[PDB]
């Protein structure tokens, strides 16, 4: 379905190789980045621009914001993921903590929980997905529901600087 | 609490001069500059927006846009010049039939 | 071992790449204006009579009356001078009032297309019927060809009469 558009705009990745490969990490790292590189730029020519990340000096702890418009008001989360040593076979696992407790699609730690569509299609194209993929076809798609839902049950309230 | 009628006409003063400044504005700093919610403040302006008191969007992330008469004149033509458009092809082409600017 | 011949650029291209998903992020965005904006603007356009255009059957698509006329005529040269009215409602996606309110147009303007019974036909599709039945002429009933052709006798008559020679 839509997912189509989105896949197609991200460049693919080739490198079958995880942390612990002492010669081809890098070599998937360079990949990582330069998808996400494409991603945002790609995100910022569409007015559709909805997150921020870092990572560490060797790209195995990323870290960063999320946000979601809903109704004309922006909700901002942060969220954080540790790269598998079975990475890229392996998909990571995103944590948005601050929602751990208030949304039944969630593990403890906030670490989210994708449907059933998701593994098996990650799973059929290793090692091509990346991270740009990861936040494109699991964050995002699971914010649109969560997040919407979880307005609506009263569960989150958006937050001003303020008071009436 | 809610706004005197005479609260509420200095919003609007405010909110045309920042118009006449800036053409865009977000709404968010409006609020501030105010002292408002940016939700009280959002749905004060779609009230205005219903009066006809004011003319503009708000997009979906919450920025306010005057659009000019020459521009909707420019989106008449550049509809009429396509024949056949798509909404997303409109939205991309607004980059460039709208200032962002004074 | 522990080094590996190109660890060293390896890094600096991801010192690098790093740099530059900053520098991408910091960056500003390309302003658009939501599709409910878009939509927005063309209502008041249509309110204020300065613009007439349709919308299609899957609501994501803006046509104007004129480019419909020019897409019946798009279908007509396609199908080679004879179109049924109801196909293109389908092929053009719109609503067959649309359709149906530019018809007078396309005959009287154009001067070149009739109408019969539901159905667009135009000066070549006869031009080249007349030959097939030329080639039934020299070798060989308009009852029959009315039959073979289903078009009304009244019709096929009148055109079979401006042909002949």
């Amino acid at each position: 379905e839509a997912t189509r558009r989105v896949v197609s705009e991200i460049p693919v990745l080739k490198t079958n190789a995880g942390p612990r490969d002492r010669e081809l990490w890098v070599q998937r790292l360079k990949e990582e980045y330069q998808s996400l590189i494409r991603y945002v730029e790609n995100n910022k020519n569409a007015d559709n621009d909805w997150f921020r990340l870092e990572s560490n000096k060797e790209g195995t702890r990323w870290f960063g914001k999320c946000w979601y418009i809903h109704d004309l008001l922006k909700y901002e989360f942060d969220i954080e993921f540790d790269i598998p040593i079975t990475y890229p076979t392996t998909a990571p696992e995103i944590a948005v903590p601050e929602l751990d407790g208030k949304t039944a699609k969630m593990y403890r730690g906030g670490k989210i929980k994708l449907t059933d569509h998701f593994k098996p299609l990650w799973a059929r194209n290793v090692p091509k997905f990346g991270l740009a993929h990861l936040m494109a076809l699991g964050l995002g798609p699971w914010l649109a529901v969560e997040i919407p839902d979880l307005i609506q049950k009263g569960v989150i309230q958006h937050k001003e600087k303020c008071n009436q | 609490e809610t706004m005197t009628e005479e609260q509420s006409q200095s919003f609007l003063t405010e909110f045309i001069n920042y118009i006449k400044q800036s053409k865009v504005v977000l709404l968010e700093d409006l609020a501030s500059q105010v002292g408002l919610r940016t939700q009280d403040t959002i749905n004060r302006i779609q009230d205005l927006l219903a009066e006809g008191t004011i003319t503009g969007v708000i997009d979906d992330r919450g920025k306010f846009i005057y659009i000019t008469p020459e521009e909707l004149a420019a989106v008449a033509n550049f509809i009429r010049q396509r024949g056949r458009v798509s909404i997303a092809e409109l939205a991309q082409a607004s980059n460039s039939l709208i200032a962002w600017g004074r | 071992n522990l080094y590996f011949q190109g660890m060293a650029d390896a890094w600096e291209e991801i010192r690098r790449l790093a740099a530059d998903f900053q520098r991408a992020q910091f960056a500003e965005a390309t302003q658009r204006l939501s599709e409910r904006n878009c939509i927005e603007i063309v209502n008041k356009l249509i309110a204020q009579k300065q613009l007439e255009v349709v919308h299609t059957l899957d609501g994501k698509e803006y046509i104007t009356p004129a480019q419909i006329s020019k897409e019946m005529r798009d279908e007509l040269h396609v199908r080679g001078g004879r179109v049924n009215i109801v196909d293109l409602q389908q092929v053009i996606n719109v609503d067959l009032i649309h359709i149906e309110n530019r018809i007078g147009d396309i005959i009287k303007s154009e001067k070149h297309v009739q109408l019969v019974l539901g159905q667009l036909i135009d000066e070549n599709y006869l031009d080249r019927l007349a030959e097939e039945v030329n080639d039934k002429l020299q070798e060989s009933t308009i009852s029959e060809l009315c039959k073979t052709y289903d078009l009304p006798g009244n019709f096929l008559t009148q055109a079979l009469t401006q042909r002949l020679g």
